[PDB]
């Protein structure tokens, strides 16, 4: 009774609306929710902040057990009102059922087994899930409203198997290649590359401490700065035997939060691993040759304090991001003006019937990628070192305290090319069939762009977007 | 992701591969050749000073940009 | 059935990549049987209604 | 001069340029639109009259009868907007039409009717668009979206190299009619212009060249040129064609002109036309591969020689000049600009002449079928040239007249000889090198429909229906008594537009979350719908942006996602044209001189002209001050002179939409973050309290108003009474319109719920006594303030890393955001009760309900339905309700469970409505609806006799306010000239339409303004009757349900973590933590921050407009703050003056100017108050404030020039190292709840037929472990943790309960069975033919 064929047997099994499609294999489950997922960023690797609510929904079965084994509630019933009241005793009944069994946590793209780990629920008041920092990288996941399931093992066989198996505390490598995927991502390596980066001439200068303890000490109380290059006396366990750890002591130079730092890193690492400025992949190396050495309880102690430390000093670092941060170099319109001399040439030789249409235009489309070139290297000689005095008194060139270069150069977010379209100028842009509009964006983003670079620039946009909307359908084929 | 920011990195492989291009077909290191490999007419200095290291006159290198501008 | 897939619009370079190839050869073989005699007969038809 | 709700509060205002063209009403599509539809165009040409003129009028089977169309109407509807909603229909107006039935007899076929029979028969009812371009469906508010559709006429395009393996490329042009054949041209990979009719058998392109009777000769004349050849053998030369690598030398007069092989240059061209030569010596073998261009016959026998299109050679040449043919012609065929087809086309072309094509025509379009000439002639000329099967509509031809470049923009409907000729010409020089491609996303080929002209299609084809059935029912009989209204029944008609209106793709609920998201939803563009392509279909063709978009449709805003490009945005100052393209206004340029007059130009004209850009500085004389302006042309932008350039872009705003446009310092965001800004705006609930931008554009007062959320006056005058539901004004006397008793009211919307369950409500501006002027706003809508768009609360905000708690996106909100209530949105939902009738009786509304314990009864009062005024919590029961139903022989120690208590059982299950879960809000409303058959109830008729009280009090204030300005303006009339001043008071007010007055047109206007009193008493009596008569009158249910009770549930969420605020900047974010006061980062001076961001999102996402923001709003709360501390120690209006007005004229060369010594010493007390919280400020789009600006703006108040203040940590009290960012961002809370999203289940609903448990957070569902969650688990080896997500918790219907059983049990093992999907599997494959089964274990 309609314009379409009707349904039949052939069909109530084929097609994605058949059987096997999406009803032998994707079904709906019980004992399972979502919500919406947040930071929670004092978890351990192996919790997740699960809600009072849904621990109270999925454990259901298990909680009205409780009630009726330690005699709280009469029978079911009673304990099924006691529980619907939310009363006073539920709640301690919730602590201990939950309090060893693994809840899994599922993003909805599973493109790897990462997308599917087994937390220790750690109860929290609000509705969102507290997901621990450490773990998006494996789930894809950033907190700007993704959403995750949790389903609960309702078995012992399985309790066993996402504690024995699935744990986020056992994976911590990726399965196509070994390489941790517990590296920190933004906040964690800023915060380990402003403690972990001298500068020339901060306060408390040449000391020599007696140890990271004193380094830490003196620091906190403000007597020395977190980058002032000191002789501190570091001891170093190498096992360098049949596993037999000998302990060194010896003299070392480096600023104090190297030394503070130092503090958290277990015995069978070297000192050199964090006497370097500490950008991203050095802390990815610095985790994987703990890993190398020491193996897996050693490697989720050390992710964890290194979480901790990167956080809390890069809340002490104070890095805050300006508009004068964006240091356009003064040689932006010179340089512009000897690639628009340039076109005005290349042009009026054309004119002058010397080079055809399109060899003129690829002359110009090179003349200003060169000169953005130009641009870009200049902004960023500008950008990446800075003037600074000194012990004897005379100014002394260090790599810049920049924000927005220090975010870029730690690895933490960022890089030159977006740092170029910031500052420097944006260059030319795109059509969606690949072409190069010839008129370059010789703006940037400190400065503005017109109603035309804006709409130029909205080419190449729309392409890209239009192409990972699209990528996004077929993600996993 | 944000959706954003891998639009972002497709935008810049676009750019990128159409810039390359377009600076690859300029090849700019080239030999003196001094004579068109279509006429033999006399490549004149100005051009070959431009682009050194061209193979058409002006007049054979429109002709050619105009069959690869339709195709084949 | 060959199998071809007969569009409208002519595929892009990506889709000939992507597109699984299925599912030869003896359904390619009795396609080709039926497609080489389909042109001789010319009366034929299925629905009830005409016949 | 400022107006009087302007001076409340200036937004001070950047933005140098000068504003020309002030912004269009924004809802001029909708509105417009449907004004075409319904209504009466005298000289039929749109809308109703159109559709009643096309298939009107109807002539009977033999002309014995006429059924002809007079007039129409549409009836005024029964119940307004308001009621509609309530009641729950849609709001529409009967179609009532006078039509004429003549009937003829023998001998009279026009000649004298026997008579004629007049009667207006009504033919369904249309939907009335309310004053906001929303339709109310069926209660709902639907919004239908403008189409963006392909357009008849001829359209170039080719494969671009895909198709063909060597990349030739493939051009074809096709002529899409409005209604007819699609003629396509497309050239073979060997270059041979074949033509298909339909999408058919492809045939030689001049096959149809003959068809149109041409000869070879004839076609070798159109498309190509002669050179022609004399005699020796001497050629004609015109030296243009020898371009050039040239075959012969050149040479003539003996002496030389060029020598053989090097290729033909311009120089040598430049010899040859210098030196005058027309004609050279060629060879006897370079005619050798010319071709012929005529006949050539021998005169000794009348014998052909050669034909035309033939290829000559040495022999035909030697047998033509013994002949004594001097004259010889050539096709002028190179290969690189005058290519040939046409010669190969004929070659390959089988037939002949007019009669051997026809019939090819025929046998491809017509096959098997034996043809006959005048078959054949026939079907051609039908194809195309037969007035009643080919229309080029009105677009049609001027798209197919301005593509081939002609200036004839209107003419025929039926193509020509030449119209295909033209094509041909076009297609193969688009083939030579001379003209591109049509692009296909280009606007000039895409124009828009709208509600008028969908709407009227889908009459036209209730129309055509009706004509089948008239034309038949004229067939029999004919007899006299049969009438205009037995023939008609309005269901065929009424039944496509009502199908239309409420299902289809393009009528969808309006978004009401703010009112800028129904602006943008009514400024919407949709290349979907049907009549558009679809999202299967699309490309990688339309959702890119083209340079045809420029002021027609937004580059940012569009949906991010499944369709992106596929829903744009119109922009601010686009307009649709005659024909129905869109186009966008330009002052006009005259020599150099930026002239003022606009004119709207569409991408088809826009491309040829020279349109200077938006943002070039001019003289006072509009002159420009650049020499070069850099101007954009045809696609491009490049210097033009000043003397070049034509128009110029109307304002800087005028390429961005209206959601966009709302977006401060856009030009600092990347394209696509201002998408998602965009985009994000959308979304954003209406907080408790508006709070307006302190860094706004000015484009807020303008969304805010066009859009009907703020009730905003029609007349000037006076504020006689305020209060929380009303505003009457006393018009001011200029504007009394002297019938009209003088006052004015406005009934305000109180907290109402829209489409997703927000609150709208109107909030009084205006007070007491105080003046207005017409497009004042006197109702703040819902999220807006003072009369300005105000979507979220601008928030104290700290960029800095703190603690991993804004780690990804996170945000760090503090405490004291939750306590001011900022981001608290009052949100409200409906719950229905219906109470049908089942199979074993009615179900009742009773109080009297099962087991539940007279607890959760006491809410309920005696008729069974909560109290208007009870909070009630989740579970708590809104409506008791108890259904029949039959025994069920309950099992034994259940029969003996109830004989040892003797708890009989109930027969009656306690099916009520109970609040959902986790909701807890006050129920502010209950609605009842009884059908006629079922009496009432006690609440029933209370909430009846309060409606009536309400209904009259209502109708009685309204007519005594007004009666009371009447007696007023009566008074004002009887004071002079026949006039009692003193005494007027004394004789009693009634006492005063009878009031004496001298003979004049006063006593006469006493007498008059007196019995208009008497219209509004009566008619306020009619009024109170048809509203006792609605109010009363029983509910048309639908079949089968008593009555239906709905509970209104306000509810009030807070924000808590979870909850997602966003930046206008497509910063979005994720509340993580709710940071005490104490804990937040502070200044210097006891501060604390509201919120605290990550930095790092910044450089990545290059949308430096949140940072620049965040120093402007900095920059206004400093203003505002210091004006607070000024306004509080009582400094005199000396020193506010001083300083406000310094800080109102701060930047260079602003276009904006106040002058606060013309105000009044009151309006600047006022001013400063409002401006206290901080200085509203503006920034437009493209022309806002410099950086340097801000600066200077930030020293009027005593922060720091860098933006950059030094912060102390909560906790600890020690100052963060170099200091962080504090400014003023203006966030917004998202419509991406948390509470909306949390959902779990442990165990509840199951699916009928699949056994699976329910899907979705309503149906309490659960979730879906799909497939490649499957790989994930079998990735790993939890075999067990699969084996039971795949039995027990999904599907095994008896393993699911004995694991619940266990689990209470404290025995974690499971039995798992079998699943049911392999069950119904194995059971259908079975009922095929196939034997499955499983085999011995
Ligand atoms: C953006 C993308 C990273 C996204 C993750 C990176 C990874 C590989 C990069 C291309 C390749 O190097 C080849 C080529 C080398 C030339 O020298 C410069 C251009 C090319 C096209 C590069 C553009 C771009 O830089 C690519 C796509
Ligand atoms: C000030 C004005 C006189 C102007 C000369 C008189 C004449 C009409 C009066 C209103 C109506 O009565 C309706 C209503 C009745 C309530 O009881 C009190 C409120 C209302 C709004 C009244 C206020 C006031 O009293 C009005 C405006
Ligand atoms: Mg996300
Ligand atoms: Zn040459």
């Amino acid at each position: 009774s309609n314009k379409r064929p009707l349904k039949s047997l052939a069909d109530m099994i084929k097609g994605k609306q058949g059987r096997f499609r999406q009803n032998l294999l994707g079904k709906r489950v019980d004992y399972s929710g979502r919500s919406v997922i947040t930071v929670g960023p004092y978890l351990r690797l192996h919790q997740c902040g699960l809600p009072k609510k849904m621990a109270l929904e999925l454990f259901k079965p298990f909680i009205y057990g409780k009630l009726e084994l330690r005699g709280l509630a009469t029978t079911i019933k009673a304990a099924k009102k006691m529980v619907e009241r939310e009363e006073a005793v539920v709640w301690d009944i919730l602590d201990e059922v939950i309090r060893e069994h693994p809840v899994l946590l599922n993003r909805a793209p599973t493109l790897h087994r990462l997308g599917i780990q087994a937390f220790e629920p750690v109860l929290i008041e609000g509705k969102a899930i507290q997901l621990h920092p450490l773990v998006c990288a494996a789930y894809n996941a950033d907190f700007d409203g993704d959403q995750m399931a949790v389903h609960v093992p309702l078995t012992l066989e399985a309790q066993l198997e996402a504690r024995a198996l699935m744990m986020s505390t056992n994976n911590i490598l990726s399965p196509a290649n070994g390489e941790p995927i517990i590296v920190p991502s933004q906040d964690v390596v800023l915060g380990l590359y402003y403690m972990t980066r001298d500068c020339v001439n901060a306060k408390g200068e040449g000391m020599v401490l007696t140890g990271p303890k004193e380094a830490e000490r003196l620091y906190r109380s403000g007597l020395a700065s977190l980058h002032a290059r000191v002789k501190v006396r570091i001891t170093e366990y190498e096992k360098d035997a049949n596993g037999e750890l000998v302990a060194k002591t010896s003299l070392k130079d480096t600023t104090v939060g190297r030394a503070i730092l130092w503090m958290i890193v277990p015995k069978g690492l070297p000192y050199s691993i964090v006497n370097q400025a500490l950008g991203k992949k050095a802390i990815s190396k610095m985790l994987n040759t703990c890993y190398r050495i020491l193996g897996l309880k050693p490697t989720v102690i050390f992710a964890d304090q290194i979480m901790y430390t990167g956080f809390a000093y890069a809340a002490r670092s104070g890095a805050s991001v300006g508009i004068d941060d964006m240091v356009i170099p003064e040689k932006k319109h010179e340089i512009i003006s000897e690639a628009e001399a340039e076109v005005a040439e290349i042009q009026e030789q054309f004119q002058s019937g010397l080079v055809t249409a399109g060899e003129r235009y690829n002359k110009v489309i090179d003349i200003w990628a060169a000169a953005n070139d130009r641009v870009s290297k200049a902004m960023m000689d500008n950008l990446q070192t800075e003037t600074v005095i000194n012990r004897d008194g005379q100014e002394e060139k260090q790599v810049s305290f920049n924000s927005i270069y220090m975010m870029a150069d730690s690895g933490a977010r960022g890089s030159a090319a977006q740092i170029r379209q910031l500052a420097g100028m944006r260059g030319l842009m795109a059509k969606p069939d690949g072409s190069i509009i010839e008129t370059p964006i010789t703006a940037n983003f400190r400065e503005g762009l017109n109603v035309l670079q804006y709409f130029i620039s909205t080419h190449g946009a729309r392409k890209g977007l239009a192409d990972t909307a699209l990528k996004t359908a077929n993600s996993g084929y | 992701s944000d959706e954003a920011d891998e639009a972002y990195s497709v935008t810049e492989q676009l750019t990128m591969t159409g810039i390359n291009r377009i600076r690859q077909k300029i090849n700019a290191h080239g030999i003196p050749v001094y004579l068109c490999e279509a006429c033999g007419n006399p490549i004149p200095e100005a051009r070959r000073k431009i682009f050194p290291g061209v193979t058409l006159c002006v007049e054979c290198q429109a002709y050619q940009e105009r069959q690869r501008k339709h195709y084949a | 059935d060959m199998g071809i897939q007969v569009m409208e619009e002519a595929p892009d370079a990506d889709d000939l990549m992507l597109a699984e190839n299925t599912a030869d050869e003896d359904a390619a073989e009795a396609a080709a049987q039926v497609l080489s005699s389909v042109e001789s007969e010319i009366g034929r038809t299925t629905d009830p209604v005409r016949m | 001069v400022y107006s009087y709700t302007e001076k409340k509060r200036i937004r001070k205002d950047f933005g140098k340029r000068p504003q020309v063209l002030d912004v269009p009403y924004l809802l001029s599509i909708q509105l417009d639109s449907f004004q075409k539809f319904i209504e009466q165009d005298p000289e039929g040409q749109y809308g109703l009259e159109a559709a009643f003129r096309s298939v009107f009028p109807i002539q009977s089977y033999s002309g014995n009868s006429e059924l002809q169309y007079v007039s129409y109407r549409l009836g005024e509807p029964v119940f307004d907007v308001q009621e509609c909603q309530i009641r729950g229909v849609t709001y529409s107006a009967p179609l009532r039409v006078k039509l004429r039935l003549v009937i003829y007899e023998r001998e009279a076929p026009e000649g004298t009717v026997k008579d004629i029979k007049e009667q207006e028969v009504y033919m369904g009812e249309i939907p009335l668009m309310t004053d906001n371009g929303t339709f109310v469906i069926n209660g709902t508010e639907r919004v239908i979206v403008s189409q963006l559709h392909r357009s008849p006429g001829v359209f170039f395009d080719s494969d671009k190299g895909k198709t063909h393996s060597s990349g030739k490329v493939l051009y074809n042009a096709r002529i899409i009619p409005y209604r007819g054949s699609w003629l396509d041209f497309e050239f073979d990979p060997k270059d041979n212009l074949f033509v298909r009719i339909d999408r058919r058998r492809k045939l030689p392109a001049t096959i149809i060249l003959r068809a149109l009777n041409y000869t070879t000769e004839q076609i070798l004349d159109l498309f190509f040129e002669k050179v022609i050849f004399e005699i020796k053998l001497q050629m004609e030369l015109v030296p243009e064609r020898l371009r050039g690598t040239a075959s012969f030398d050149i040479e003539a007069n003996g002496k030389v002109y060029v020598e053989k092989g090097r290729r033909i240059t311009a120089r040598h061209i430049r010899q040859l036309e210098k030196d005058d030569v027309k004609l050279i010596e060629v060879p006897v073998e370079y005619i050798a591969g010319k071709v012929v261009a005529k006949d050539y016959i021998d005169e000794s026998t009348g014998e052909l020689i050669c034909a035309a299109n033939m290829e000559l050679s040495l022999d035909l040449l030697a047998k033509l000049s013994q002949s004594g043919h001097k004259r010889i012609e050539t096709l002028f065929t190179n290969d690189l600009d005058h290519g040939p087809y046409i010669s190969e086309t004929l070659r390959v072309d089988p037939t002949n002449d007019r009669l051997s094509a026809l019939v090819e025509i025929y046998r491809m379009m017509r096959p098997g079928e034996p043809p006959t000439r005048e078959a054949a002639e026939s079907l051609f000329e039908n194809l195309f040239f037969s007035e009643d099967r080919y229309d080029l509509s009105a677009v049609g031809r001027m798209k197919f007249n301005r593509s081939l470049l002609r200036e004839e923009i209107e003419g025929s409907g039926i193509l020509s000889k030449d119209d295909i000729i033209d094509v041909m010409k076009k297609l193969i020089d688009i083939r030579n090198g001379k003209g591109e491609v049509d692009d296909i996303d280009h606007l000039g080929n895409r124009r828009i429909r709208s509600v008028g002209e969908m709407a009227e299609n889908q009459f036209r084809v209730g129309l055509v229906r009706v004509e089948r059935a008239v034309k038949e029912r004229l067939s029999l009989g004919d007899l006299d008594t049969l009438m205009p209204q037995d023939m008609i029944n309005a269901k065929p008609i009424s039944a496509a537009v009502k199908e239309f209106f409420g299902s289809s793709q393009l009528s969808q609920f309006m978004d009401q979350n703010n009112p800028l998201s129904e602006i943008t939803h009514k400024r919407r563009i949709s290349a979907l719908g049907p009549g558009g392509l679809t999202r299967e279909r699309a490309g990688f063709e339309v959702r890119d942006v083209h340079p045809t978009h420029y002021g027609r449709v937004c580059p940012i805003e569009t949906p991010e996602g499944p369709n992106i490009g596929l829903i744009n945005s119109l922009s601010v100052y686009a307009q649709t044209n005659e024909y129905g393209f869109l186009e966008t206004p330009y002052r006009k340029v005259t020599d150099g001189v930026v002239t003022d007059e606009i004119h709207y130009l569409s991408a088809i004209e826009e491309g040829n002209y020279v349109i200077a850009q938006a943002n070039s500085n001019l003289d006072e004389e509009g002159h420009f001050v650049e020499d070069l302006v850099t101007c954009r042309s045809k696609g491009e932008s490049s210097l033009f002179s000043r003397d070049q350039v034509d128009y110029m872009d109307v304002s800087t705003q005028q390429v961005v939409s209206v959601g966009a446009s709302l977006i401060p310092f856009l030009e600092h965001d990347d394209a696509n973050r201002a998408l998602m800004g965009a985009n994000m705006q959308r979304q954003a609930v209406p907080t408790l309290r508006a709070d307006k931008p302190l860094v706004g554009t000015g484009m807020e007062r303008a969304v805010a108003v066009d859009s009907g959320v703020t009730a905003v006056a029609k007349r000037g005058g006076v504020v006689q009474y305020v209060d929380a539901s009303r505003i009457v004004i006393k018009v001011n006397e200029d504007e009394m319109y002297p019938g009209e008793a003088g006052i004015d009211i406005y009934n305000l919307t109180k907290y109402t719920r829209s489409n997703q369950n927000t609150c709208i409500n109107q909030m009084p501006c205006v007070s007491l006594g105080e003046p207005v002027e017409r497009g004042d706003v006197l109702a703040d809508g819902p999220s807006t303030d003072l009369g300005e768009l105000a979507l979220g609360q601008n928030m104290r905000v700290a960029f800095m890393p703190w603690n991993g708690y804004n780690f990804e996106d996170s945000i760090l909100v503090s405490e004291r955001v939750v306590q001011e209530d900022r981001f608290t949105t009052i949100h409200i939902q409906e719950l229905a009760c219906v109470s049908r009738d089942t199979k074993l009786g009615p179900e009742e509304i009773t109080a009297d309900i099962p087991n539940v314990g007279e607890a959760a009864l006491s809410k309920l009062d005696e008729s069974g339905i909560v109290y208007i005024g009870a909070e009630v919590t989740g579970g708590d029961i809104l409506v008791g309700k108890v259904t029949p139903k039959g025994e069920t022989q309950l099992t034994p120690e259940e029969k003996l469970l109830r004989a040892i208590f003797g708890e009989k059982a109930s027969d009656v299950k306690d099916s009520s409505l109970r609040v959902p879960n986790g909701v807890s809000g006050t129920v502010i409303d209950v609605q009842v609806f009884t059908r006629d058959g079922v009496e009432k109830d006690k609440r029933a008729l209370e909430i009846e006799e309060m409606q009536l009280k309400q209904a009259k009090k209502d109708l009685s204030e309204e007519l005594q306010i007004l009666e009371a300005g009447l007696f007023s303006r009566i008074r004002a009339v009887l004071v002079a000239g026949g006039v009692e001043a003193e005494k007027l008071d004394k004789l009693p007010r009634d006492r005063w339409l009878e009031l004496g007055l001298t003979d004049e047109e006063k006593q006469n206007q006493l007498e008059q303004l007196a019995e208009q009193y008497d219209e509004l008493k009566h008619e306020f009596e009619k009024k109170l009757e048809a509203k006792r008569r609605k109010i009363t009158q029983g509910d048309d249910l639908a079949p089968g349900v008593l009555k239906i009770v709905k509970v209104y549930l306000a509810v009030k969420r807070r924000i808590q973590p979870g909850d997602k605020m966003a930046g206008r900047h497509g910063n979005k974010g994720v509340i993580s933590k709710i940071n005490p006061i104490e804990d937040m980062p502070y200044d210097e001076n006891g501060t604390p921050v509201d919120i605290v961001l990550n930095p790092l999102g910044v450089p990545s996402r290059m949308n430096i407009g949140q940072i620049l923001e965040t120093h402007l709003g900095m920059a206004a709360k400093g203003i505002g703050d210091k004006i607070n501390a000024m306004l509080k120690q009582q400094q005199e209006v000396a020193k506010l003056r001083e300083f406000i007005q310094r800080a109102y004229d701060l930047g260079a060369d602003v276009r904006q100017k106040v002058d606060l010594s013309t105000f009044s010493d009151e309006e600047v007390m006022r001013l400063a108050e409002n401006l206290r919280k901080g200085m509203p400020i503006a920034t437009p789009v493209f022309d806002g404030a410099k950086e340097a600006e801000i600066k200077e703006l930030l020293k009027l108040g005593d922060l720091p020039t860098s933006g950059q203040i030094r912060l102390y940590d909560g906790r600890t009290g020690e100052q963060f190292e170099r200091p962080v960012t504090v400014g003023y961002m203006y966030m917004l809370k998202l419509n991406h709840l948390v509470d909306d999203k949390m959902h779990a289940r442990s165990t509840g609903s199951y699916s009928l037929v699949t056994q699976q448990p329910l899907g979705g957070k309503a149906q309490f569902g659960g979730q879906r472990f799909g497939e490649m969650e499957v790989w994930a688990l079998e990735a790993y080896g939890a075999a067990y943790t699969l084996q039971e997500m795949l039995t027990v918790k999904s599907d095994d219907v008896n393993g699911r309960t004995k694991m619940y059983k266990n689990i209470v049990d404290g025995n974690h093992q499971m039995e798992p069975g079998m699943p049911e999907s392999f069950n119904v599997l194995l059971k259908e494959i079975r009922s095929l033919g196939i034997n499955i089964e499983l085999e011995d274990e």
